[PDB]
């Protein structure tokens, strides 16, 4: 059977984790805010000529439950670190998510992709330069996305799969 | 000055389940209690009648009250789309507590939740404004239609609601 990849989407509340996942799975854009408890999805794709089954865990940004993430971080194989380009706080929260994943998995070599979402909005507060520099310091790719226009949606999930393949 | 009582007649896939009544603590949170009362009578031309309990998580709570979009994201108060946190005097002490759902500070609309356990970590973040008076066993019966992430397996609706004398 095709290889399965356990992908986890993390980041602050409201940054577009669910909008990105639903765009990937269902090819439409949720414009309303339905804050997530926890949702799981599956999709088969072809990446670099190899068919793969994506198991996607869409997590809660709700920050009062930060002490509840260890088990899904242990299980997950790769992580989309999502911030919104118009929310500097969500960009600052990224370091905390990466540190938590590295700590919980007790490893410096965890597949991750930095995702700056909402790239369709004019109210940018996070420079592309700041995001690229951060991802360069983490040694991970950086993808700019819009769940509204679908820009970069496939690229972000497919790049994470490529990171996981390199890790095996 | 007597706290009002309101009722929900609950249905499961359209079949009657039973009645839950609530005391509303108008003596401590009058603005929030009045919102829920008016939405339960429908007297403003809109309210809870016919809406669903869209999120039921066994061991924690039953949440409902989105009568504007019927998908868990909507709802509105009698004061405008949202209104402020009136106070946090009352706490989430155990099963039966009736409290406002929200999307952060000062975003109360119509969505609410009924605790099925003590949820003290919500103290100071959600406005408690009432308690189940009769029919807690109806709320207990609603839990089996829920799940870990709150998705329901049958349609749990407020078939009828109003104020008791
Ligand atoms: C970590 C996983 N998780 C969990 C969680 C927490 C625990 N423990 C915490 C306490 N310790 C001591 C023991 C372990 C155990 N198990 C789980 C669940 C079962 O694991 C899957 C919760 C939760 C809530 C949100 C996101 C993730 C979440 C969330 C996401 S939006 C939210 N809250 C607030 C919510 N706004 C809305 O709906 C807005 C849209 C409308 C207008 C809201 O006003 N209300 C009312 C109050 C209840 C709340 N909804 C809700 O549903 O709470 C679910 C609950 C299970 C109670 C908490
Ligand atoms: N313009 C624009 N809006 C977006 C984009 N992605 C998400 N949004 C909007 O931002 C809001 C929150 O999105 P959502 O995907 O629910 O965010 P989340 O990260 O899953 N939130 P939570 O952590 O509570 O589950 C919604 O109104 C959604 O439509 C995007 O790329 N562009
Ligand atoms: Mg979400």
């Amino acid at each position: 059977s095709m290889t399965e990849y356990k992908l986890v989407v993390v980041g602050a509340g409201g940054v577009g984790k669910s909008a990105l996942t639903i765009q990937l799975i269902q090819n439409h854009f949720v414009d309303e805010y339905d804050p997530t408890i926890e949702d799981s999805y599956r999709k088969q794709v072809v990446i670099d000529g190899e068919t793969s089954l994506l198991d996607i865990l869409d997590t809660a940004g709700q920050e009062e439950y930060s002490a509840m993430r260890d088990q899904y971080m242990r299980t997950g194989e790769g992580f989309l670190l999502v911030f919104a380009i118009n929310n500097t706080k969500s960009f600052e929260d990224i370091h905390h998510y990466r540190e938590q994943i590295k700590r919980v998995k007790d490893s410096e070599d965890v597949p991750m992709v930095l995702v700056g979402n909402k790239s369709d909005l004019p109210s940018r507060t996070v420079d592309t330069k700041q995001a690229q520099d951060l991802a360069r310091s983490y040694g991970i790719p950086f993808i700019e996305t819009s769940a509204k226009t679908r820009q970069g949606v496939d690229d972000a999930f497919y790049t994470l799969v490529r990171e996981i393949r390199k890790h095996k | 000055m007597v706290n009002p009582t309101v009722f929900f007649d609950i249905a499961v896939d359209g079949e009657p389940l039973g009645r839950v009544s609530f005391e509303l603590f108008a003596d401590k949170v009058p603005k929030t209690a009045e919102n829920f009362r008016a939405l339960s009578t429908g007297e403003k031309g809109f309210g809870y009648k016919g809406s669903c309990f869209h999120r039921i998580i066994p061991g924690f709570m039953c949440q409902g009250g989105d009568f504007t979009r019927h998908n868990g994201t909507g709802g509105k108060s009698i004061y405008g789309e949202k209104f402020e946190d009136e106070n946090f005097i009352l706490k989430h002490t155990g099963p039966g507590i009736l409290s406002m759902a929200n999307a952060g500070p000062n975003t109360n609309g119509s969505q609410f939740f009924i605790c099925t356990a003590k949820t003290e970590w919500l103290d100071g973040k959600h406005v408690v404004f009432g308690k189940v008076k009769e029919g807690m066993n109806i709320v207990e019966a609603m839990e089996r239609f829920g799940s870990r992430n709150g998705k329901t397996s049958k349609k749990i609706t407020i078939a009828d609601c109003g104020q008791l004398e």
